[PDB]
């Protein structure tokens, strides 16, 4: 069924599984026309595909050319979502197709559900947890291969950097969503964090900069921090 | 007209005939029932008054022979069962009558609503539904479960209704996934009806089989059955306009029907509020909505 905080240590089990979030594939600015209503312009999106026990990213990018001359598009991106992971399941050999896939969103169950019928075995399930995965827009990588993209692209990552030589799985997703969270909350002030200091580098090959343990151990209390200060500032509180 | 006569009625029991019913109480004078309009399926049905567990019934059709009712204390129920010999039976028939030991089937000269309920209800498609081929009548109760219900326990004793499942290989073609789960037409047009059915008619005779076994016995899988091919068509954009129209006056006469004391545990909220006001269909189905909305606007 549904995943929640009381199954949390099955993310990190050896059955393959794949959190699919969709919040990114469908992208607009609103402005007005020049005989004062109003319009969309779609940029380019992706489809955030994680497998939270090996951090391996599957972003698919979504170029605008996807929604020329099509209606009702809130709905068709869910539709162009399980679609593109339907794809990418039948592109992996039989040994590392997921056993389950979670979505982040209970309206992707449907389309995610016909689109996989051809494989009964793969379970589809919500989540209960509020994931934060709609910030990856937020990591400077992930952006500038989403916005520079002129086709359709697949591009593959992992979100963990090496953290997994140093820590486990359920450290290094609860680090991920951490920050992640963080960038969310207050982007400007997260990512101050992640840089303020010039000696820590993002290796050419990684996503986030190359903190020493003691070091990541502050910049989460700094995160936490900047999480709770703004939930002050919000409730005030 | 024609005549089911009783051997007898050891057991007080409501006995139904088609819409119809009346009680009889244990061991009174009964043999039967008489005037059974030729033309139409019937249904002759039980619920015992010292258990209201398993109503059941037998479909016929008095053309297709000579039956009647006995009851097995054995079993402990009312049988049908075809009597070869034409000769006794109408002289058993002929000597209840000159008795008046028969209830009179109490149909209305203005009245054509069994007709509106199985208009398209024919006995052959009965029998290929309920699978006892030994004999011209089928037995129905509340508890039996259609082939559906089993996938997901005896077949011998399972309704085999056409299984329709919106999330299914055989409703969703390879490549037209959002097309045809947002848009049943294909699945209705050329799945069910130009491939399973052959026709509309045989649709609309499941669909009313499907109603009258979940009212008159309570049938939980029958009423799935038949909620699902109401969804299926209001689901579907492209339908001919004789089959909207006749759908229409299909659902109306169900909905008339219906006791409205039962409507609670027969009608699908979510199927009938989709169906009325969600669907493609959603104002193809006049007489329909305006009978459910004065009848049942609870439900909506
Ligand atoms: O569409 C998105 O997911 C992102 C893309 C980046 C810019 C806008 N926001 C949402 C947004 C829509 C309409 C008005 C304001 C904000």
């Amino acid at each position: 069924g549904a995943m929640n905080s009381s199954n949390y240590a099955e993310l990190f089990n050896n059955d393959i599984k794949l959190f699919v979030d969709d919040t990114n594939v469908y992208r607009v600015t609103v402005h007005k026309t020049f005989e004062g209503n109003v319009a969309t312009k779609a940029i380019n999106g992706c489809i955030f595909t994680l497998n939270p026990k090996t951090g391996h990213l599957f972003l698919k990018i979504i170029h605008t050319s996807v929604w020329a001359g099509q209606k009702r598009l809130s709905q068709l991106a869910k539709w162009k979502t399980a679609e593109e992971v339907s794809a990418l399941v039948r592109s992996l050999p039989k040994e590392e197709q997921p056993k389950q896939i979670i979505v982040t969103r209970k309206a992707m169950l449907d389309p995610l559900e016909v689109h996989m019928l051809d494989f009964p075995n793969i379970a589809i399930r919500p989540t209960e947890l509020r994931l934060p995965f709609s910030a990856a827009m937020s990591i400077d990588k992930l952006s500038d291969v989403v916005m520079k993209a002129t086709e359709p692209q697949m591009v593959l990552f992992n979100i963990y950097d090496d953290w997994l030589d140093r820590i486990s799985s359920y450290t290094a997703f609860s680090r991920l969503t951490l920050l992640l969270r963080a960038l969310k909350t207050n982007e400007e002030s997260a990512k101050m964090i992640l840089l303020s200091d010039p000696t820590i580098t993002i290796k050419s090959y990684h996503l986030w900069p190359s903190f020493t343990d003691e070091q990541w151990i502050t910049i989460e209390s700094q995160m936490r921090d900047l999480i709770l200060t703004e939930y002050g500032r919000k409730y005030n509180v | 007209m024609n005549t089911v006569p009783f051997t007898s009625a050891p057991i007080e029991v409501t006995i139904g005939i088609d819409q119809y019913s009346f009680n009889v109480k244990e061991n009174q004078p009964f043999h039967g029932i008489k005037d059974i309009p030729i033309g139409h399926v019937h249904v002759i049905h039980f619920q015992h008054a010292d258990n209201s567990s398993m109503r059941y019934g037998y479909w016929f059709d008095c053309r297709m022979g000579n039956f009647y009712i006995q009851y097995d204390p054995k079993d402990g129920l009312y049988k049908m069962m075809e009597e070869r010999d034409g000769a006794k039976f109408e002289n058993i028939v002929h000597n209840f009558k000159e008795r008046q030991m028969m209830v009179s089937y109490p149909k209305i000269d203005e009245d054509d609503t069994w007709y509106n309920l199985t208009e398209f209800v024919q006995m052959d498609k009965i029998r290929k539904i309920v699978r006892k081929d030994e004999n011209q009548f089928s037995y129905v109760d509340s508890s039996m479960t259609t082939v559906q219900e089993n996938e997901l326990s005896d077949p011998a004793h399972s309704l085999n209704y056409t299984v329709i499942n919106f999330k299914s290989r055989e409703a969703i073609r390879p490549g037209h996934e959002m097309e045809d789960f947002l848009d049943k037409s294909y699945y209705l047009n050329t799945v069910m009806l130009q491939g399973i059915f052959k026709n509309s008619s045989n649709y609309f005779g499941e669909l009313q089989f499907a109603f009258l076994n979940a009212m008159f016995f309570g049938n939980y899988g029958s009423s799935l059955q038949w909620h699902a091919m109401i969804e299926l068509i209001c689901s579907s954009a492209t339908v001919p306009k004789h089959m909207l129209d006749k759908l229409d006056e299909i659902l109306y006469y169900q909905i008339k029907t219906l006791p409205e004391q039962y409507s609670d545990i027969l009608l699908n909220e979510r199927v009938w509020n989709i169906c009325l006001y969600s669907s493609f269909q959603k104002n193809s189905l006049h007489n329909t909505e305006k009978i459910m909305e004065n009848k049942y606007p609870e439900l909506l």
